RNA sequence: UGUAUUCAACGAGUAUAUAGCCUUGGCCGACAGGCCCGGGUAAUCUUGGAAUUUCAUCGUGAUGGGGAUAGAUCAUUGCAAUUGGUCUUCAACGAGGAAUGCCUAGUAAGCGCGAGUCAUCACUCGCGUUGACUACGUCCCUGCCCUUUGUACACACCG
RNA sequence: UUCCGUUAACGAACGAGACCUCAGCCUGCUAACUAGCUAUGCGGAGCCCUCCGCAGCUAGCUUCUUAGAGGGACUAUC
């Protein structure tokens, strides 16, 4: 339960390209930044909700 | 998509190469001059063409392009002659000798030149 | 010179701004937003009117729009009082006669006409904006030339050839005795009507939309899109999206006051 | 305000209880609250441009199924405003609050695809609960006594136990299993 | 299912023989159908042009969903029986395995109308009505295109 | 294979684009008794006002329908 904010958007990506995965920062702690994936549509500036914040991720996965 | 065909690149490269005169930035404008000086069947032709030359005037008010010619600055001749000092920017005193070239001078060359240096 | 105001009621570039030569706060805005203003709002052409004016009594506005036709409005009502039909090519100026009885109009059909307020009896003799001498008729050519015409028979009286650009409108003494011209070449030319001869130029620097004579204090201000420039007649400048033109200046029948017509609509008073 | 849904419902009320979901969701009492769901608005022309749209549309469009029921708006905004009855009738509160609620309540966080688990977007996230909700409805609605405004209405209160979080708890079994 | 509000476009329509087409209106007939007054060789006349929507009986039952199938019966079309009216009969059918097709906006989906077919009998071509979910990405599969590369293929990998 | 450029290529033919039909906007124009809008007059009901129908060989108009010439958009401005 770390909401993030999406910071940046690295381009569709998966077998579908239905992954979309993006760079986020906490809003507890703004300068941490991290790399998730996220279904759906995302646009720059929104605001996400997590379950777990450990997860890393790859660019252009 | 946006991109032009060539008939409208070329006809607006031509109307801007001989009609560089009077027409003006206004895209009505440009469009109003096409219709008599030049015969365009097609109105939205014309109004991609008046466009387009339009959009070449914003390219070429800050700076000439690589599609038209004629007073061959871009209106106005006479850039580099003018570039004329009172004075030529060759020396001929002290001008840039060093060990090998003194070495040449003492060959079949003249020792005792007006520019000679011991640099 | 100072500001004195501001007005952001227009959502497209207004060509002509005219006002009562009673002084009277009627003044009547003609725009190529397909919409005229009154200082209510006309919209009886199709297209984009271009030149605007107001009678002698100063109840009614004239105007001109670019689908090739003319209309003189009812300013209380709204209302055309009259068409002016048979410029095929796109009018380009409107004036009043010197009784503000015959219309004269300058269009893109390389003629200018003169039509009866009332009459059925028009005549015809590209043209740019006209301004008749408070009785000759001053006009622009597309040949960098001022025409000069006779009212006695409809001819030409005479041709002025000294500019090096062309000439995007004219203008006359409050008294009718001087000519001025102005364009791409940034010199305003001015003559005197009685010889038809130059007088003198003025150094402006870039193309003059209008060239306003001031009434009262014989002054002469022009809109040049570097700056607008105002001269004395001692032959010097005794005004100031990233591209930022005017359209059109008037002055006001007081003297201390100045109206301009720009392109988003910013109305700007001077005094 | 002067504006109020089906001039009975007053929108200067209800608020999210969450700063994710905040901006995908029309119930700001400012702008984007309207008198009643149907409108001939288009909202499928750009990308994210239903965010705008009122959520009490999303609810109302959402029910026009299975393929016997679309083209059919008039009876879903009349069922809507019947199950907002009974809604602020039981509950004693404004109905665009359960509606709130239960539309907060019923949105999945993060599934699997490719087999890795990850996150849901917001905009999903409403529209899966939406479309989660129309579906429990339809599910509890044939071959039923009830009626579609009654199966609607307990679906929307025990959402705010209920199918929908039922569905939800095993997607989310599902996702954090990988 | 039964009452009661009611909003479209496209097109088509006569040989006048009493009258072959569109049919208005009046009368008769439960309905199907018949007689009379007639109009339109056409923006004139047809052309005055449904789902949906208040109200109620159902009440979760293979039930008033469904009407397959049957019998009795009347009349129209046709030279000669096709269809349409009335009642009775009331089958499978309670979202459908492997597979599988169409579609991104007034679109899909739902509901009718006209025309072609025609002595009589509606699938195809258009017309309009109600009207959304998601996506706005990709080459994962199915293909297409280009560049490099390999080839013992050239009927060209079904080689 | 649309263009800019690079260039042992230069200059050209098709295809694409361009073209044509229809729809989308016009209180601008053209003009409508085989199409309409409004007022009035008459008759219908509860002077006026709500109101339905009928004329006025021009009451006026084409905003509403028809069909034509035209315009509008060209990516121009940020
Ligand atoms: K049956
Ligand atoms: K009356
Ligand atoms: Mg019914
Ligand atoms: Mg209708
Ligand atoms: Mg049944
Ligand atoms: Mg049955
Ligand atoms: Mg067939
Ligand atoms: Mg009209
Ligand atoms: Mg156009």
């Amino acid at each position: 339960v770390k909401l993030a904010v999406v910071v940046k958007v690295m381009g569709r990506t998966g077998s579908r390209g239905q992954v979309t995965q993006v760079r986020v920062k906490f809003l507890d702690d703004q300068n941490r930044l991290i790399m998730r994936n996220v279904k759906g549509p995302v646009r720059e500036g929104d605001i996400l909700t997590l379950l777990e914040s450990e997860r890393e991720a790859r660019r252009l996965r | 998509g946006r991109v032009r065909t060539k008939t409208v690149k070329k006809t607006s490269r031509q109307v801007i190469e001989k009609y560089y005169s009077r027409m003006t930035l206004d895209f009505h404008t440009n469009k109003k001059v096409l219709e008599e000086v030049s015969i365009l069947q097609s109105k939205r032709l014309r109004n991609k063409v008046a466009g387009f030359t339009t959009h070449l005037m914003r390219r070429i008010q800050r700076g000439p392009v690589r599609g038209i010619s004629l007073k061959l600055q871009e209106e106005e001749r006479e850039r580099r002659m003018d570039f004329v000092p009172e004075k030529s920017a060759l020396e001929v005193d002290e001008i840039r000798v060093d060990k090998e070239t003194m070495d040449m001078l003492a060959f079949l060359g003249m020792a005792d030149l007006p520019g000679v240096e011991r640099a | 010179l100072a500001l004195v105001g501001t007005m952001r009621g227009h959502n497209d570039v207004v060509t002509a701004i005219a006002a009562p030569i009673d002084n009277s706060p009627y003044i009547v805005s003609g725009s190529r937003d397909k919409s005229l203003l009154v200082w209510r709002r006309l919209t009886g052409h199709g297209h984009f009117v271009q030149d605007v004016v107001i009678s002698s009594d100063g109840q009614f506005a004239l105007s001109g729009s670019w689908d090739g036709e003319l209309r003189l409005w009812d300013l209380s009502t709204g209302l055309t009082t009259r068409r002016f039909v048979g410029h095929t090519k796109d009018v380009i100026s409107v004036a009043f006669s010197v009784d503000n009885r015959q219309i004269v109009s300058a269009s893109r059909d390389n003629t200018i006409k003169l039509w009866n307020t009332l009459g059925e009896c028009k005549y015809t003799i590209w043209v740019s904006c006209v301004r008749f001498s408070p009785p000759t008729i001053v006009s622009g050519s597309w040949d960098k030339t001022v025409k000069v015409w006779n009212l006695t028979n409809c001819k030409l009286r005479s041709t002025l050839a000294g500019h090096g650009g062309y000439v995007n409108a004219v203008a006359v003494s409050p008294d009718g005795s001087l000519c001025a011209s102005g364009g791409k070449d940034g010199v305003t030319l001015l003559w005197d009507l009685s010889e038809g001869k130059r007088l003198y130029q003025l150094e402006a620097g870039s193309i003059i939309h209008a060239l306003c004579f001031s009434p009262n204090r014989y002054w002469l201000c022009a809109a040049t899109e570097e700056s607008v420039k105002i001269w004395d007649l001692s032959k010097h400048v005794v005004l100031k999206n990233q591209m930022l033109y005017c359209t059109s200046l008037s002055w006001s029948a007081d003297g201390s006051t100045l109206y301009t017509g720009y392109t988003d609509g910013t109305i700007r008073v001077f005094k | 305000g002067d504006v109020k849904l089906f001039n009975r419902w007053t929108f200067e009320d209800v608020q999210v209880s969450d700063i994710s979901l905040n901006d995908y969701l029309a119930v700001t009492s400012m702008k984007h609250y309207t008198f009643l769901p149907h409108s001939a608005g288009r909202y499928s022309a750009k990308r994210f441009r239903k965010a705008q749209c009122p959520i009490i549309e999303r609810l109302t469009n959402s029910l026009m199924m299975h393929g016997r029921n679309n083209g059919k708006k008039i009876m879903a905004v009349r069922i809507i405003k019947h199950t907002m009855e009974i809604i602020h009738l039981l509950t004693d509160a404004n109905p665009i609050q359960i509606i709130v609620d239960a539309i907060i309540n019923s949105g999945p966080r993060e599934d699997a695809t490719r087999r890795q688990a990850v996150d849901i977007s917001p905009l999903r996230r409403v529209n899966q609960a939406i479309y989660l909700l129309t579906t429990g409805a339809r599910e509890s609605a044939f071959r039923n006594v009830k009626t579609i405004a009654e199966c609607l209405a307990d679906e929307l209160i025990n959402a705010a136990n209920s199918y929908a979080i039922k569905k939800k708890d095993e997607i989310e079994r599902v996702a954090k299993a990988n």
